[PDB]
């Protein structure tokens, strides 16, 4: 029978004025024999109409995906209110009904700090340029590397881990030919987060 | 006043 | 009928001479009408006699828990043997088999660098020292932390992270009060994995 999954936007688009959040509402294992699916969308409760179902998409395994998609004030998401998605189905003797929202709790605002490679780790051919993010709610973040106003792509991320306080912490680490660094370019740790002011910090590290 | 990354808008206050 | 999961040794359990590693072969939604789970083991395709079976235990959903513990030698773990659990039981149309092994691929030795606190978070109550550690395979690892050779407990870990050149990393956070870092006391993060000699290592770091 039809099983429903309901995800959520993606932090960078619900922290940033120019990109455009959105719920998404999955109905999978929808038969060929009654593919016909209603949705009904809430938001705290009241019914909202402006959702938009995505094209129908026929599975490998004789199922059809149907998706519903509903857009969102990044307000609303961030003060937390609650969407409601509901499936109905003549393969489902009662209708389906999900939600989500924001995790729940007081926001914190992430502290940034930027650490040098290690001494030991100047003998080798690159090096670690590490930000340690720490004393952040909710876990929904975003951390990305700069150099001179352009994206630095070799870096890594840590999953947040849920610290003994309840906030959550993390590290990013940026690995660089050990010359980059020698050269004195200066590199960036840029964080987007919901508690920081503008949901925007940046902090610098150079050859000292 | 704003907060840009990477030449794009993040917010302002 | 029943599923099977199988579980490998601690990585620690694995790492230390005095410690008892051991495989676990957990039976859950055994049935009250059929509570019977036959284990046969192998090492290599080779049976072995020496498992042990746990007490069996009600789960209070219709179901027992049946679980056995297969010993296994540090060596024979670390050397990549492959440990096969075969489970059969009345309600299952036929044997049920899993396997567990260490993950392959050369290991490669994780590098230890501690890194002390940040200039900025130094008008904070506390500070993080941190124990960075990489380039390591396979993911097993245990990482710790102690000063003055007493424990240090008030730490948390991140889990190994795939990194791009096809090793891990991960980072300790270890979290102590300002004053104790300002003093100049020395904190120690240990590191054991089958790739270090003597699979340990231990770096300090000091003001
Ligand atoms: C018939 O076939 C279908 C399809 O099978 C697919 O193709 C085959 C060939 C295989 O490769 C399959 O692996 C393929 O999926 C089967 O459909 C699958 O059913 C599963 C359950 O039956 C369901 O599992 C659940 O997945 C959740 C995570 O789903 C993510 O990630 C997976 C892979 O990582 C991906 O396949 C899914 O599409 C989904 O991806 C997310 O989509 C959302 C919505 O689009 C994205 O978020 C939006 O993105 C847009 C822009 O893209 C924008 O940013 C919006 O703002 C935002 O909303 C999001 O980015 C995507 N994520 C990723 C990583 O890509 C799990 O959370 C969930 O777990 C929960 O439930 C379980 C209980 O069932 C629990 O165990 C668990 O703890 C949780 O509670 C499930 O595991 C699969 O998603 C689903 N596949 C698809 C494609 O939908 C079908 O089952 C099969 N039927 C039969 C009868 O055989
Ligand atoms: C009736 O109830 C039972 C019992 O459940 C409990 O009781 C009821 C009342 C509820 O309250 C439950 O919440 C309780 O758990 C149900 O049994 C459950 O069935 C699940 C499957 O249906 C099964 O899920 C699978 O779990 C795997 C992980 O299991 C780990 O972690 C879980 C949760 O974190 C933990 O509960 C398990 O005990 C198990 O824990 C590990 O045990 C091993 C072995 O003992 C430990 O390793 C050993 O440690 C010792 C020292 O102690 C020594 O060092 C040894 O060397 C070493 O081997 C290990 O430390 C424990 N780890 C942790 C973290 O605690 C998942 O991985 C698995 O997923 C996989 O399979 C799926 C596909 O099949 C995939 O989706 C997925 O990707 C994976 O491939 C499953 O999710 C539960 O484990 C099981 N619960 C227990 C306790 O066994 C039963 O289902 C229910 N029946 C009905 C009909 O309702």
């Amino acid at each position: 029978g039809p099983s429903v999954f309901l995800f959520p936007p993606k932090p960078k688009d619900t922290l940033m004025i120019s990109r455009t959040p959105e719920v998404t509402c999955v109905v999978v294992d929808v038969s060929h024999e009654d593919p016909e699916v209603k949705f009904n969308w809430y938001v705290d409760g009241v019914e909202v109409h402006n959702a938009k179902t995505k094209p129908r998409e026929e599975q490998y395994n004789s199922t059809y995906r149907v998706v519903s998609v509903l857009t969102v004030l990044h307000q609303d998401w961030l003060n937390g209110k609650e969407y409601k998605c509901k499936v109905s189905n003549k393969a489902l003797p009662a209708p389906i009904e999900k939600t989500i929202s924001k995790a729940k709790g007081q926001p914190r605002e992430p502290q940034v700090y930027t650490l040098p490679p290690s001494r030991e780790e100047m003998t080798k051919n690159q090096v670690s340029l590490w930000c340690l993010v720490k004393g952040f709610y909710p876990s929904d973040i975003a951390v990305e590397w700069e150099s001179n106003g352009q994206p630095e792509n070799n870096y890594k991320t840590t999953p947040p881990v849920l610290d003994s306080d309840g906030s959550f912490f993390l590290y990013s680490k940026l690995t660089v030919d050990k010359s980059r660094w020698q050269q004195g370019n200066v590199f960036s740790c840029s964080v987007m987060h919901e508690a920081l002011h503008n949901h925007y910090t940046q902090k610098s590290l150079s050859l000292s | 006043d704003c907060a840009w990354h990477l030449g794009e808008l993040v917010w302002c206050t």
